[PDB]
């Protein structure tokens, strides 16, 4: 909210893209991140390697 | 039948990622206390280890800034992506008897691993081309597997105390 300079994907990306001529790709698509809260369960894939591996 | 990005998670720490998860679920126990080794700590240790090995200017702030991005990716994704419905007492229990220290700090080197798990999840609704995206999991697999190496020192899962019923009262 406050003290937030505008966005950091326009800040690190920044370089990030020029530097890559990626400007395009993070112009046209932004980070905004609507980020809501999820419960960061475990894909099963890694646990049935680690349990079931053998 | 989407192409969703497949990105993998180093194997050497899938057992790690299992553990905290089974700390959490299984074994019924929390994280409720401000780690030493965090976060923001092992990035600058990172960070610094690229220019150790190399001193240079060019990949000097392409390591900061990236570093930076972790950062901020870890802050947007923390207490919201990264966080398990169980974690949410331990959160608000840290966060009001610190409030002054940073989550990227408190939570310690078990809670960054999540954020690669995510990531790559919701870097699936937002498809790059193939290049962009080599270069960022170019060096997000660069420090993983530097997390991986120095992860014996750098994880402490040990620190997981098993929640008593009395603090089960702030889940239910």
């Amino acid at each position: 909210s406050n003290a937030g300079r505008q966005v950091p994907s326009k800040v690190i990306w920044d370089h990030l893209s020029t530097m890559y001529d990626m400007q395009a790709l993070h112009e046209s698509e932004i980070l905004p991140f609507p980020n809501p809260e999820r419960n960061f369960v475990l894909p099963e894939e890694i646990i049935q390697e680690v349990r079931e591996g053998k | 039948s989407n192409a969703e990005v497949k990105v993998k998670i180093p194997e050497e720490l899938k057992p790690w990622l299992v553990d905290d998860w089974d700390l959490i679920t299984r074994q019924k126990q929390l994280f409720y206390l401000p780690a030493k080794k965090n976060v923001d700590s092992i990035l600058e240790d990172y960070a610094n280890y690229k220019k150790s090995r190399g001193n240079t200017d060019n990949k000097e702030y392409a390591v900061n800034e990236v570093v930076a991005g972790i950062k901020e990716y870890f802050n947007v994704m923390l207490g919201t992506q990264l966080l398990y419905k169980f974690e949410r007492p331990q959160y608000a229990e840290i966060l009001a008897d610190h409030p002054d220290a940073p989550m990227s700090q408190v939570y310690g080197a078990p809670h960054l691993l999540r954020l690669f798990v995510r990531i790559g999840a919701m870097l699936a609704y937002t498809p790059l081309d193939e290049k962009s995206l080599a270069l960022l999991l170019n060096y997000l697999h660069d420090f993983l597997k530097y997390l991986a190496k120095n992860s014996a020192t750098l994880f402490s899962a040990s620190d997981y105390e098993v929640a008593p019923p009395e603090y089960h009262r702030k889940a239910v």
